[PDB]
């Protein structure tokens, strides 16, 4: 694994050209997540 | 030490997870080819997973980061798609859960969009889809992500075409 940037804890990936696409993250440390909720779906064919 | 707790689809906890779950998917410059061509879910299941030293290792972490951020951890709710789903939520994240290739470099990579993160299920690109039918569109083989409670500290900001 990389090291975050030198005084940070984790990066944020800003979208700049797609306006409906929302934030992306980035952690470097296995600790600074838990996983909380499990989830089973199906996607679903569009009607 | 993992314990997996059904929520019944009554309880305002599924409901709140089931919400972001379906209202943070969006369409994908690729047409749907890693993910699969969609606009909702049939979420089938959505279980706790309870382990006690793992989550002590969270809050451990979490403690450490927010006295280096004026007391602030900077906590987001995110999704987390990937093949090691079950290994994760038996022995936490580490190394082995990072994207070598990501564009921000090796690290764990989690989303505000449920549907970037379905994108990751089976693989980088989506891999080769299902394992059954080999399809990143498959609406018959049962999918799960992981929500996910995240630390973010002082976080570095980058502008990305994206
Ligand atoms: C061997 C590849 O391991 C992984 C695991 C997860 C992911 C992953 N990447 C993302 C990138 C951007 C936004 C969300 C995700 C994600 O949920 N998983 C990538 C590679
Ligand atoms: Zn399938």
């Amino acid at each position: 694994m990389a090291h975050s940037p030198p005084g940070h804890h984790s990066v944020t990936g800003r979208p700049s050209v797609n306006g409906l696409a929302l934030a992306e993250y980035v952690i470097y440390r296995g600790e600074q997540a838990y996983p909380e909720y499990l989830i089973t779906y199906q996607i679903m064919r569009p009607e | 030490g993992t314990i997996l707790i059904d929520l019944s689809p009554d309880d305002k906890e599924f409901q709140s997870v089931e919400e972001e779950m379906q209202s943070t998917v969006r369409e994908h410059r690729d047409g749907g080819h890693a993910g699969g061509i969609f606009n909702r879910y049939n979420i089938l299941k959505i279980q706790k997973v309870c382990n006690k030293k793992l989550w002590e290792r969270y809050t451990h972490r979490r403690k450490e980061v927010s006295e280096e951020n004026h007391n602030h951890a900077n906590e987001r709710m995110l999704f987390h798609g990937s093949p090691f789903v079950n290994a994760i939520i038996h022995k936490g994240f580490d190394e082995r859960h990072a994207y070598i290739g990501g564009m921000f470099g090796a690290g764990i990579y989690f989303a505000e969009n449920s549907s970037k993160s379905n994108q990751y299920v089976y693989g980088i690109g989506g891999g080769t889809g299902c394992p059954v039918h080999k399809d990143r569109s498959c609406y018959i083989c049962h999918r799960q992500l992981l929500f996910c409670r995240v630390t973010l500290g002082k976080s570095f900001l980058q502008f990305s075409a994206m």
